[PDB]
């Protein structure tokens, strides 16, 4: 019948990633009888990182600690002796040098092992950012994505684009079966009867270029801030961005095939902002 | 970091004597803990009517029961110890002693 569904397999979002993407919160967790949520999506997020408003301090900034003010500290695991975080891609490749089911994970996935490996026995597993330029793995202390109403809230800017967040279920094979590159020439759409028809409805924005697009998209792509909430990976999570009218048309559904467009591309929440193929 | 004190409800009776925990979960190799009375005086192990018993990542006050002796304050603290707990709370517990 539909010869895309292999292909398009990692673009069924819902499945494959199965919780917020802006905003992950999509698991509970028990500890000493507190309830937390933390997120669970199988896939990574590229480009996504946390804008802390009204202030100068990166969120990676390790969190504050002893006589340091709040507002001075980040989100990030704060020193340790030996330093857990953050951990370059050889120091870890090395730190876990004997264990073969860790050594050679991919980074991320290797990075979100490690975010996961602080308490020994516990269910509390931080989510990481990787920095693609420092190779750098970087855990997250604060689990928290947006508080706008020590107001925060999650972004793609610019100079995030280089970051990748990370759950705790980051799974090892994320490159075969989560959306990473954008199609260039390519357009999503619909396998119906024989032949793959446009999206018959789409909610257009103006954009300049691809990653306005894709910043687009994410700010609409499925997010679990206040079961009631938790949103399992449904929401406008898909783009096709025209380039020679600007437009992103965005939308909510799965995709389950590809039209061949020279004017498009297609992009994801999840997809980086940046690469085409 | 999260703090608690495992006898959340403190309800004793007078001549009886209680036993409350602060166990602190992600306990990390620079924090610390410390109970308070609610008069503010930093108590300590020297063993009082009331006083405390460590352990690596929790410390148990001991409470005798006089009608005088009621909120007591766990807190953890360290140079290099988070400020905040993963709830972006503040490190510390609280129980209310009532006689
Ligand atoms: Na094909």
């Amino acid at each position: 019948g539909n010869p895309w569904t292999e292909y398009m397999a990692k673009y069924d979002i819902e499945e494959v990633h199965g919780s917020g993407i802006r905003v992950d919160l999509g698991e509970d967790a028990e500890v000493a009888g507190t309830q937390y949520r933390l997120p669970s999506g199988k896939c990574p997020v590229f480009g996504k990182g946390i804008i802390i408003e009204n202030s100068n301090t990166t969120f990676l900034t390790p969190v504050a600690t002893g006589n340091q003010y709040l507002k001075d500290g980040g989100f990030a695991f704060p020193p340790t002796e030996p330093l857990m975080s953050p951990m370059t891609l050889d120091e870890m490749r090395h730190f876990y040098k004997d264990n073969k089911y860790v050594k050679n994970l991919d980074e991320l996935t290797l990075c979100s092992r490690h975010a996961g490996n602080m308490i020994p026995d516990s269910n509390y597993k931080y989510p990481a950012v990787y920095d693609d330029k420092d190779k750098k793995c970087h855990i997250l202390y604060i689990a928290a994505q947006e508080n706008n109403g020590f107001c925060f809230r999650p972004a793609k800017d610019i100079s995030f684009q280089n970051y990748t967040y990370l759950s705790k279920n980051v799974v090892d094979n994320w490159e075969k079966v989560c959306p990473r590159k954008n199609l260039q020439n390519a357009k999503f759409g619909l396998w119906v009867d024989g032949n793959c028809e446009d999206i018959p409805h789409v909610n257009e924005f103006p954009a300049i270029d691809l990653f306005e697009c894709n910043k687009l998209v994410f700010e609409l792509s499925a997010s679990d801030q206040p079961d009631r909430y938790k949103s399992h990976g449904k929401g406008y999570n898909w783009g096709n961005y025209n380039t020679e009218t600007q437009k992103c048309e965005i939308f909510n559904v799965k995709p389950t095939c590809l039209i061949n467009n020279s004017s498009y591309i297609a992009t994801t929440a999840l997809s980086h902002p940046i690469e085409v193929e | 970091l999260q703090v608690d004190i495992v006898p959340s409800q403190g309800e004793i009776s007078v001549g009886e004597s209680k036993f409350f925990l602060c166990q602190v979960a992600g306990m990390l190799p620079t924090c610390e803990i410390s109970w308070f009375s609610p008069n503010g005086e930093k108590l300590t192990p020297n063993q009082q009517r009331i006083s405390v018993v460590w352990n690596d990542d929790s410390s148990t006050l001991t409470i005798n029961a006089n009608i005088d002796d009621a909120i007591y304050k766990c807190v953890v603290h360290g140079p290099q110890c988070p400020r905040l707990t993963w709830s972006l709370g503040l490190p510390e517990a609280t129980v209310n002693v009532k006689i």
